[PDB]
RNA sequence: CUUGACUGCGAGACAGACACGUCGAGCAGGUACGAAAGUAGGUCUUAGUGAUCCGGUGGUUCUGUAUGGAAGGGCCAUCG
RNA sequence: AGCCUGCUUGUGUAGGAUAGGUGGGAGGCUUUGAAGCGUGGACGCCAGUUCGCGUGGAGCCAUCCUUGAAAUACCACCCUGGCAUGCUUGAGGUUCUAACUCUGGUCCGUAAUCCGGAUCGAGGACAGUGUAUGGUGGGCAGUUUGACUGGGGCGGUCUCC
RNA sequence: AUUAAAAACACAGCACUCUGCAAACACGAAAGUGGACGUAUAGGGUGUGACGCCUGCCCGGUGCCGGAAGGUUAAUUGAUG
RNA sequence: AAUGGGUCAGCGACUUAUAUUCAGUGGCAAGCUUAACCGUAUAGGGUAGGCGUAGCGAAAGCGAGUCUUAAUAGGGCGUUUAGUCGCUGGGUAUAGACCCGAAACCGGGCGAUCUAUCCAUGAGCAGGUUGAAGGUUAGGUAACACUGACUGGAGGACCGAACCCACUCCCGUUGAAAAGGUAGGGGAUGACUUGUGGAUCGGAGUGAAAGGCUAAUCAAGCUCGGAGAUAGCUGGUUCUC
RNA sequence: GAGUCGGCAAACAGACUUUGAUCCGGAGAUCUCUGAAUGGGGGAACCCACCUAGGAUAACCUAGGUAUCUUGUACUGAAUCCAUAGGUGCAAGAGGCGAACCAGGGGAACUGAAACAUCUAAGUACCCUGAGGAAAAGAAAUCAACCGAGAUUCCCUUAG
């Protein structure tokens, strides 16, 4: 589903507020994409489908690091 | 934010930290093993093996005196 | 000649379901004219209009979320 | 479009010759200020000015010498016509490959037209998606569409004198 | 279906218009699937309705298509007061 | 000659909670009263809080006064003898709020055994006509055009049974039948009819299109919930003086 | 401690019990097929299997196993060299049901406003996912005004 790997961001709702204030049910999806990072350590890429926050948290904690917590929850890489 | 590891590069230095684009440096350079975003962690390992940078550096250049020797012979029959 | 087309009010009535509305002697403060009694709170009279809530503007003694200020609010005058 | 370097170029009335000025500054004598005419390089609100003076180690602009609203030589500070370039940024075009895309080939998981992985190819920072935003939008939706009235519709009338 | 069998709908034929393929288009929050294991002599939409003779005038409105580039104009910028 | 009731016997409509106001009736009285809770528990405790003993002002504030005001003037409101807590009635508020009664809206399922389309796989169409293209043959032309004879056996062809349909009349209308029967009628080798299995479903399907059909239901199925929707409307509301 | 062989269902047979039945409680044994249903299918209560061990004379029978997933581990190993995916075997655990309570995800409309859009109804109803006997929350980056109080939950007030 739309799940950020990294993060767990999935989509949230809210409202559509118009000029006469009418408000509508949408909802806010995360900005996920699929992007490959490359592991030194393992000398391949692995491939998962994160938010652009998620692309920023492994440019800060590397790939190696997120790539550690990603299994202890459990996930595909 | 990244520390260089070749001087052949249009717009890089030897060893010098540079602030690039984060695609250039997410995408090209450090899956190539030609940079490394420069970490306040192993800083005082880098010093202590600043003799390493001069022999391949130095090789690459030499080994292109006699490789471009064998490219412009033109010598393949199409 | 000149600003009484004043300020604070206001005894008492008229009208009237209510919200509104109508008239007003007198008192205080300051003024017009008039030599002076005095007249003057618009126009001979009755139409010429629009509630509240929102906003705007000028004051203010009031408030002002720990305190000193502000912000916002309140009252008074006024506009859409 | 922002910033800097030597800051060189300032040609009106009248001033031989120059006005954007501020202070040490009254004489410039470091080959004087190499000089009378003048070779060539530039430009001129045009015959005003810089350097190889044609040769050479040589007194010309006379620092109120006039004149002009402030005078030239000395020496520091900046900007203006702006010379040049980098220290940058913002919009286009072209190109590259490395993100990304492929409902292309070939291997492999595998006995699989799925799906991954590897590789080749092709496009390519476009496409596309997230978020923000203008536009369109009966495709769909929730509603509204007054009263009086010799029945209703139409016309007329709604407040005030 | 159960008061209307028709002049109604359909139809071959016709014309307009879209669509170069991961097609236009449709159903699907998506993946996918139909179109189609098809490929412009194909496929969707629309109107007309065999055949014969024909199919006139108007581009102002509205739509659709193309065109400069002038005004307007949104988020975002954040000069200045 | 407006409505309603065949009749009888059962049932069937002003409730309850919590806040409050007024009356009546009690207890205490410048005071009254507790709520949670504690309690060997309807006691006793617990006076936090509520109302009253003071008002005026928008407020700061000031106070038997206060506000307005330039004003010790006017004027507005207030000021010597009672309130509070129960209990029982009459009202009111919020609750379905005296009872019954819509059409409808929304949410979750259930249905394509009827039907509309489609998919797959099967099978039905007695009998009689008509005689297309092709061929063969004789003619006939430079081969071609073109004529006869024989053959052939086409077609959303024709007449007609099964089958499928439903144009007309009459009957039937409390039917034999919630859509039929009897006489006649249309198609009947196809854009046909049909079995069996499967697919599409509720702002959603399918539709040679009629708002047709989707289980005798359709301009938005059925069922269960929101739900006792809402009804300024209709009907009803029960003993006595 | 004297009757009993359950009930509608009273009788009747053949019987059982003082050497102690019936009855009552505790612990076991058996526990067919279905159903999460789990060997594979399937139209629930049916159909067809495989492997191991033992027994059975051209027919079988007994007792065990044989689902998927997650986690851990062992062995094995593709493109591709190394090792990764993948695959086989083991161990442990899960799944389903239940009126409510709880924490979350998604979330109406009728209704009221005497119409109706903001608003209400209402984060209600409904659907979904987890957990527990309760859950949730919880030990101050919390409130107070220059005085102080000290986690959270629940109740009465402040107060409509």
């Amino acid at each position: 589903s739309r799940v950020c790997q990294v993060t767990g961001k999935g989509p949230v709702t809210g409202n559509n507020i118009s000029h006469a204030h009418n408000k509508t049910r949408r909802r806010f999806l995360p900005n996920l994409q699929h992007h490959r990072f490359w592991v030194e350590s393992e000398k391949r890429f692995v491939r998962l489908r994160v938010s652009a926050k998620g692309m920023r948290i492994i440019d800060k904690r590397g790939i190696e690091a997120v790539l550690a917590d990603l299994r202890a929850r459990g996930e595909k890489f | 934010e990244v520390i260089l590891l070749e001087k052949v590069a249009n717009l890089g230095n030897l060893g010098d930290k540079v602030n690039i684009k984060g695609g250039y440096a997410r995408n090209f350079l450090l899956p190539q093993g030609k940079a490394t975003v420069a970490t306040a962690e192993n800083v005082a390992a880098f010093e202590a093996r600043r003799a390493e940078l001069e022999k391949a550096a130095a090789e690459k250049k030499a080994a292109a005196e006699a490789r471009a020797a064998q490219l412009s012979e033109l010598v393949v029959t199409l």
